[PDB]
């Protein structure tokens, strides 16, 4: 298995699951939230 | 050892069944083989 | 301040007592996350492991 | 250019509480409502470092509501556009239309009227609804009519949920559903089918989830949207807005269902698998593995395609790929319509959403085909309401609520005309 | 049948008026009742408890009966006075501080010999405060020496119940002249841990008007003499009801004794709105198991709690966690073998001592229970 | 702002309604002194459905009492959470009615009847949105049965727009207490299939079934039996009280379940039931609770489900469940029995998911089903009823106190045809 | 994934199912108590084919121990490895039918067998996809032939499409234990021809004379008897437990072995046996198995299989071997003893090759022989049952009961069919 995602399990080991669905699936860290930016999805056409 | 008179003659709960997450028998090993963790893992 | 006025309830501010509660819950959970990340190295050099939910 | 998404009952605003997700996530705004101009559709930047989105949440039962009202974004809808009712509606549609709707929809018309006066270059409206529940029905369809009395010219995007033919979690669903049609036919623009069944099976073939929740669904549901509206939100080679689906894909003043179909729905160790390029996400895009209603498209013949690319997608490829489509003999169209597709290219690909499910792509298809697929489905709808209805079951329930059995027999009568004008025009 | 009766005064939680229950206890079915004194109606039928040890019961003991702890001021019987007069025999047992350093093997050897320990503080006592103290004795030169020695250490003074009480710990005690009672008796306690005649490890009172006076000089209704609490670098350690009802309390202070210096401590059976809030932080982790049945078992008797301190002052408080090892007796058994939790901590909510877990949170919870519980 | 009051007639309704105010304030949290000591902020959200704060957090249960002998009273102020209740609430007659429906229905009832009319209609007022009334009574008593039916009757009269629930226990020929069993019970269910809703029949006999091969109990007290009944009413009310996945009210279960308008009798069960001994063994998965669910031994009635034809069913789930896996097992279990299930209805089986499991337990379950097999009990009931009245048995006590021959009649023709009636949908 | 269910019935099924539940989970590596303690990983893919994972590695097995007199129960939980049974699993009857065959299939069936077939119910369902059943029982007493025959039966009418093994012990007039041996067997016989898939035929008088010769042990208990069979079951079971070089499951061996549908009373060897003295004295080498395998004095039937010839025969080796010495080892033993083959069948030898040996052992193997010879074992029983039957001893105690005198006739008239077939196959 992925050890981060062993890691993860580890860390949800913790947590009691005593909120509902809704909290415990869309909480987001501060961190999960990345700055607008030109990713190389489609932009490397307009930008020669 | 039984006196006549003051001895009482003759022949002498659901929650602990229904919420056993209390109850401190009944729990989980909580230390298991660490091949087993590893298969469980990947495949449940 | 240790309470919330009468206005407080209804803007939906919370009062100091439960801000500080909720904050010290949170550190503490912090905590036991880096203990049980310790705890699980801990048993794998041994060769157990802890139990994980599923 | 500017629209606003209204979301009514137990499902819609659970789809939007993933969509809004989506779009915060994908345009850098934080859940608390500021950033660390393509935003503009969508939020109102109130004074300073704050965004408030261009939407209504309205229920009658209030549990679903202050759940969010006290979940992750209660800081980005403050309470005031949040309409609760007190008592459900309570899979009723006479309860949903008549008795809670006539105190309920005047302040959610007088809200969302100062939301289209904040507003400046208003497109459309777009609402969340399934249609078997009794709040999403009744007071929704009663909604959407005073809004096209409002303004009428204006284009109306229906994105409902359908009852699946086998999985169904109600009983009365097939009178939510006729009586729910009966207005959605004069009254929206464009109205999107999307069953629960079909997503079960695609979360459970290609994703792989054996225990799907809620969650997933109205995730990938929200790519879906979210893949709509990007050629409005960002810069592409080809964008298509919302007045397009109103031409391209509406041939006729009644024939407006639309089967939703999404590729590449693929997780995180598949995506290593498979070799991802232009000409299987558009094969992929019509199989019947992967389309979110649970119809047989090999049984119907398609009217008008619509295809939207998002991500690097240069439009050589996709030319030679539609073209090596319409020469397949697999699939069928109509003699009316020789330019069966639309193609639209837009250049930012799907984002993801951690914890999610779904990796991070290069490239994207969100394909919206029109069929007689449809007419079946509703055909198939019609006969298990006329069983429960040959036997008068659960009719006391909306009489006694004040409706009649007129309308059980004009909304019959109106259903059986659909199925006629859609088996007609399949000649 | 029959039947123990006594008088308890329970003060409530939200409308300060006390008053009285009477109650009502049958030791063949272990079985309570209670039926208000004044109304002339019951309160609490012929129900099951079981909870109670009929030992533990007493005269100004303090027993929880269904989420209520009323004391139980006096008995109202005659026949319950008999039956009582037996087991109500109280003596107040004060440690000297020669012995302070090694008092968790004397109050092992107390409990485990047989007795029950009621009332337990440790203080530091001022010069004026010796002189409250030992205020029969304030002619004899030798006792105006003995003060300033007294006025000097850490002084522990703990209150026994027991039948026979004040005659078992003057046995207990050995004479003294502690060489003679070297000479004499080696199991006695003052012969084992014990200087100078001068010099007696264990004061026990000789009269049971005296120890009735002392043991309310020491903790009277609003008395709480020589408070000596350091809040900087120190952690708080709770042993749990378990451990007071089994006796191991001799064995875990020892053992803390042994790495760390103790300084202040008492038995403080909370109400459960005082251990509601002591707890609230740990119902956010899953270790600790369920909030309230945690709760339950911390209110459901008493509790001593003690003050640890280091020997080298910097910070006990990961020291001491090092110590208690994990949260969960069974992962301290297989990985932490020399943890206390682990020697003696039963099971996951039943575990034996509980401590601070947080540097920030060590000074709080310290102050907070040796000023703010107290003082109420 | 759902608002539920609860009502408790006769002796055995009583004690129901205590250990049902017990396991309810268990589940919120609160001591029985009256204050709130629970842990998660999902329940301080939802406690005005059931309870009102009065002076700082002291909240008393919005419950009537409702008796006519003393010794009923102590018995509910016996247990802890009994001093939890309302004072004033417990109006109380004096002499008593004694297993005569006659008495609890024009003697007793004419002066007691206008005291419970006026504080429950100072409850009714106390709260703002009322979403229905739940009372727990019997069918075999006389102040139980008899005077909760006129309490019915006369609610049904002031509010005729709130939904109504009826906790009662009827009379099974094997567990048997009084002789006039059938005298009282086809009199409840006469007015009782005009006045509520819809009715939850419950019976002891198969609650000792229960106890003894599923809970491999030793002894099992009155206490169990009412705990046993708690946890059901918990387990229908948990959706008001608790957000979930797919929410479903108490109007909504009804208008799901009830066809028509006099086919309003359900049959209850509770999932899951393990002995103390095999608990350890069994796993924790939905296909786990759903066949214990189905289990014909494990419904709450006298009645053999494969006996007759489901006409509707509903399942309120607690836990954190897959929503896939809940309504997969339900269609298999829908396409398996196939003739068990009415043909003329697609989809039977309505169904309901929180995330709030009960105390202690990882995920739970409650049936709901309104089967045709309920024909059956009413059967063996107007059976009794008839043989008894061919002789006209224990009839002047009660024609003798204001009541006629013809009412007894007309009770033999609403059973009558009341069962034909389920027959002819069956 | 491919599922098999046990079931065990009678004294002696119990007591051979404890000693087959103790060294499969000694294979698969868990505990007396229940849990995981082994070393490899290979034994955890494939246990869900005998067990059910609880909760915590809590694995039961899939087990249904089934009898009507609690001394074998006793005697299961007394033992080690006898706390890992769900106790919902000890279905169990009170009254005992003690050898006698219309007890055990007529009256004390009609109370036992709804209840054993609801638990084998919901333990079919409770996995995906069955591979088969599996029986151990005997032909000798009473409930375990008679309940566990009719168990056969309502059991294939159910599943018919599901594989079947039924272990089953024979009486022999050396080894006689009681006096109606050829009155149940001839009927179980006779049931099971029409029944069962395939059997496996046993007996004590083959084994006593393994232990005395080739073990050369002092005392043959039942404990050393129930672990050859067990060792048994364990080898033809172990190709779908654990990969190989070439797999055979359960229908694979069926359609290997038998060439008509009424042909399929299987003799059993195993492979090696040898005495502790001798144990280490000996060599390990597929010859080595060979020789002990095909010799006729290692058999577990008391049938000559020199006084017949095979139709066809099969050996599931497990162990580090290669496949060209397993085939030519084959080859040369149906070259040498030529007539002691068929002629109109070609390679009448099936083999197969599992990489994982038994515990303790480098290198094992299994033999199953669909022969000819056991048609002197069912003439030897056959003959018996006309002698009693002839002059009508012991009838009425069957005859009492509901059986009537043409099912012995019926039984008589196949087992004599069945035996002319094999000796016009000879
Ligand atoms: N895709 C999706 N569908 C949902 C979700 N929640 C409920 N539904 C569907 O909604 C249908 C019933 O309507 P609901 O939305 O549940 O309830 P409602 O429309 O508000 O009507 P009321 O229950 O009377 O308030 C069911 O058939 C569900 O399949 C969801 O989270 N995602
Ligand atoms: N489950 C349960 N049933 C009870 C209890 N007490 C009485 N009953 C039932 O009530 C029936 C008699 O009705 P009763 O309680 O006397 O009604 P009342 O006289 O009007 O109050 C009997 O058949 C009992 O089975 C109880 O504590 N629990
Ligand atoms: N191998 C073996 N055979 C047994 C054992 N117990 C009994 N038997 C045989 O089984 C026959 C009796 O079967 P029995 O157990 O009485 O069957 P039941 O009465 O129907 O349960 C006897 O001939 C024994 O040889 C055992 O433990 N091991
Ligand atoms: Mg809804």
């Amino acid at each position: 298995a992925a050890s981060a995602e062993v890691e993860k399990l580890t860390v949800k080991s913790v947590d009691p699951r005593k909120t509902s669905q809704y909290a415990d699936d869309y909480h987001k860290k501060p961190a999960d939230t990345k700055a607008f930016s030109k990713t190389g999805g489609g932009y490397w056409i307009s930008q020669r | 050892g039984i006196d006549p008179a003051q001895h009482r003659f003759g022949a002498v709960g659901v929650r602990k069944a229904l919420q056993p997450g209390l109850d401190p028998s009944l729990q989980a090993p909580k230390v298991l083989p660490k091949l087993h963790e590893d298969f469980k893992a990947t495949a449940t | 301040t240790l309470a919330g006025t009468s206005s407080d309830r209804d803007a939906g501010i919370k009062s100091g007592v439960q801000t500080v509660k909720a904050a010290r819950q949170a550190r503490l959970r912090e905590l036991f996350e880096r203990e049980a990340l310790m705890y699980e190295k801990e048993l794998n050099a041994r060769g157990l492991s802890l139990v994980k939910p599923r | 250019r500017e629209v606003i998404s209204i979301h009514i009952g137990q499902a819609g605003i659970q789809v939007g509480n993933a969509c809004w997700e989506l779009y915060c996530l994908e345009h850098g705004i934080q859940p608390d409502g500021q950033m660390p101009d393509a935003f503009n559709t969508f939020f109102s930047e109130t004074g300073a470092g704050k965004h408030v989105p261009r939407c209504i949440f309205l229920d009658l039962e209030p549990t679903v509501v202050d759940e969010v009202r006290t979940g992750t974004y209660r800081q980005l809808f403050h309470p005031e556009q949040l309409i609760s009712g007190k008592e459900d509606a309570a899979n009723n549609f006479a309860r949903g239309h008549y008795t809670i709707g006539k105190e309920i929809v005047d302040l959610a018309l007088d809200r969302i009227r100062k939301l289209a006066d904040n507003c400046t270059g208003l497109q459309g409206f777009l609402v969340f609804n399934a249609v078997g529940g009794g709040t999403g029905s009744g007071l929704g369809s009663l909604l959407l009519e005073r809004l096209s009395v409002d303004y009428g010219k204006k284009s109306k995007l229906g994105f409902t949920v359908y009852p699946s033919p086998q999985v169904s979690t109600a009983v009365v669903e097939p009178y939510n559903s006729v009586l729910s049609t009966h207005s959605l036919l004069e009254h929206t623009d464009v109205a999107v089918m999307l069953d629960n069944e079909a997503i079960y099976d695609i979360c459970r073939r290609s994703l792989d989830i054996e225990r799907p929740t809620y969650t997933n669904l109205n995730r990938l549901i929200a790519q879906v949207i979210s893949s709509l509206t990007a050629s409005l939100r960002f810069d592409g080679a080809l964008n298509v807005d919302i007045t397009e689906f109103q031409t391209n894909l509406v041939p006729y003043p009644r024939i407006h269902f639309m089967l939703s179909s999404y590729a590449p729905i693929i997780s995180a160790e598949k995506a290593y698998h498979e070799q991802l390029s232009v000409a299987e996400i558009t094969n992929a895009a019509f199989e019947p593995a992967s389309m979110m209603v649970k119809c047989d498209p090999r049984h119907g013949k398609y009217m008008a395609c619509c295809l939207m690319y998002r991500g690097d997608v240069v439009p050589k490829d996709v030319n030679a790929s539609v073209a090596t489509i319409k020469t397949k003999r697999t699939i069928q169209f109509v003699d009316w319509c020789p330019t069966g597709f639309k193609c639209g290219i837009n250049y930012q690909p799907p984002t993801v959403v951690p914890g999610g499910d779904l990796a991070k792509v290069q490239r994207a298809v969100c394909m919206i085909s029109n069929s007689t697929a449809i007419g079946e489905i509703f055909s198939r709808l019609d006969h298990k309401f006329d069983l429960m209805y040959a036997k008068r079951a659960f009719v006391h329930w909306y009489v006694g609520e004040g409706m009649e059995e007129g309308e059980f027999s004009e909304a019959r009568e109106d259903l059986a005309a659909l199925e006629k004008d859609f088996e007609e025009v399949g000649a | 049948n029959l039947r123990y009766c006594f008088i308890s005064e329970w003060l409530d939680p939200a409308s300060g008026i006390l008053w009285k229950y009477q109650l009502f206890y049958y030791p063949e079915s272990k079985e309570v009742e209670m039926v208000d004194i004044k109304n002339r109606r019951h309160f609490l039928k012929r129900t099951k408890y079981e909870e109670l040890k009929p030992s533990l019961l007493f005269l100004g003991s303090v027993v929880t009966v269904f989420s209520r702890q009323l004391k139980l001021t006096e008995y109202g019987d005659e026949f319950t006075r008999n039956r009582m007069e037996s087991q109500s025999e109280r003596t107040l047992a004060m440690i000297k501080p020669d012995a302070y350093k090694n008092m968790g093997k004397i109050i092992n050897a107390i409990c485990q010999s047989g007795f029950l320990i009621s009332k337990l503080r440790i203080g530091k006592l001022s010069k004026e405060e010796a002189g409250e103290f030992y205020a029969v004795h304030a002619g004899k030169p030798f006792v105006d020496r003995l003060t300033d020695f007294m006025s000097s250490g850490r002084v522990v003074a703990m209150e026994l119940v027991a039948p026979g009480a004040i005659r078992k710990w003057r046995e207990l005690i050995g004479p003294t002249d502690s060489n003679q009672a070297r000479a004499e008796a080696p199991g006695s306690l003052r012969a084992q841990f014990g200087t100078d005649k001068t010099f007696n490890a264990c004061h026990g009172s000789d009269a049971p008007d005296t120890a009735a006076e002392e043991c309310n000089f020491w903790f009277g209704p609003g008395r709480y003499p020589g408070k000596c609490d350091l809040a900087a670098g120190t952690t708080l350690c709770l042993v749990k009801p378990h451990l007071v009802a089994d006796g191991a309390a001799g064995l875990v202070i020892d053992l803390i004794q042994e790495s760390f210096e103790v300084t202040a401590g008492g038995l403080y059976n909370l109400d459960r709105n005082a251990a509601a809030e002591f707890l609230e932080v740990y119902k956010g982790v899953l270790p600790a198991g369920d909030f309230n049945s945690m709760v339950e078992q911390l209110t459901s008797g008493a509790c001593i709690a003690l003050e640890v301190a280091d020997r080298d002052g910097a910070d006990a408080v990961e020291p001491f966690r090092q110590l208690a090892g994990p949260l969960d007796p069974e992962l301290g058994r297989v990985l932490r073998p020399a943890s206390l939790r682990a020697r003696f901590g039963l099971d996951a909510v039943r575990n034996g001592v509980h401590c601070t877990d947080l540097p920030e949170d060590g000074v709080l919870e310290v102050n907070y229970f040796f000023t703010i519980l107290p003082t109420a | 702002m759902r608002e539920i009051v609860h009502i408790q007639g006769g002796q055995c309704g009583n004690q129901i309604g205590a250990k049902f105010w017990e396991v309810v304030s268990d589940e919120h949290g609160i001591d029985p002194t009256g204050t709130y000591h629970g842990d998660s902020d999902l329940q301080l959200e939802r406690i005005n459905v059931y309870f009102n704060e009065a002076t700082g957090g002291r909240y008393v249960p919005r419950a009537i009492l409702m008796d006519l002998e003393p010794g009923t009273m102590d018995s509910v102020r016996s247990g802890p959470y009994g001093q939890i209740f309302r004072p004033d609430n417990f109006v109380f007659g004096q002499t008593g009615a004694g297993n005569n429906w006659a008495k609890g229905h024009y003697t007793e009832g004419a002066e007691l009847i206008d005291s419970v009319l006026d504080v429950v209609r100072k409850e009714a007022e106390s709260c703002d949105c009322l979403q229905g009334f739940q009372v727990c009574h019997s069918l075999g008593g006389g102040t139980g049965s008899g005077m909760g039916t006129l309490l019915i009757s006369k609610i049904r009269e002031e509010y005729p727009d709130r939904m109504m629930l009826t906790f009662s226990v009827v009379p099974s020929p094997k567990v048997s207490d009084t002789v006039v069993e059938p005298y009282n019970a086809t009199l409840s269910v006469h007015q009782l299939v005009e006045n509520a809703d819809e009715c939850m029949v419950l019976d002891n006999e198969a609650l000792y079934d229960i106890c003894f091969r599923t809970l491999k109990l030793t002894t099992p007290t009155f206490g169990d039996l009412n705990h046993l009944i708690s946890a059901v009413m918990s387990g229908i009310t948990c959706c008001l009280r608790f957000p979930g996945q797919l929410n479903a009210d108490l109007r909504k279960l009804a208008v799901n379940l009830i066809p028509f308008p006099r086919l309003h009798f359900f049959m209850v069960g509770f999932t899951p039931l393990t002995s103390r001994g095999s608990q350890q063994y069994r796993a924790l998965t939905v296909p786990e609770l759903t066949q214990q669910m189905w289990d014909a031994k494990n419904m709450m009635c006298a009645a053999d489900p494969r006996h007759g034809r489901y006409l509707t069913a509903s399942a309120l789930f607690r836990g954190r469940m897959s929503t896939k896996e809940v309504d997969e097992q339900m269609l298999n279990v829908q396409n398996k029995n196939s003739s068990y299930f009415v043909e003329w209805i697609p989809n039977n089986v309505k169904s309901s998911v929180c995330d709030i499991p009960p105390k202690g337990l990882k995920m739970s379950a409650t049936f709901i089903g309104n089967s045709t097999a309920i024909q059956e009990m009413f059967k063996r009931v107007s059976e009794q009823f008839t043989a008894m009245f061919r002789r006209k048995a224990f009839l002047h006590w009660y024609t003798g106190e204001g009541m006629d021959e013809m009412e007894f009649t007309e009770a033999e023709s609403n059973m009558n045809d009341l069962v034909s009636e389920y027959q002819q949908y069956q």
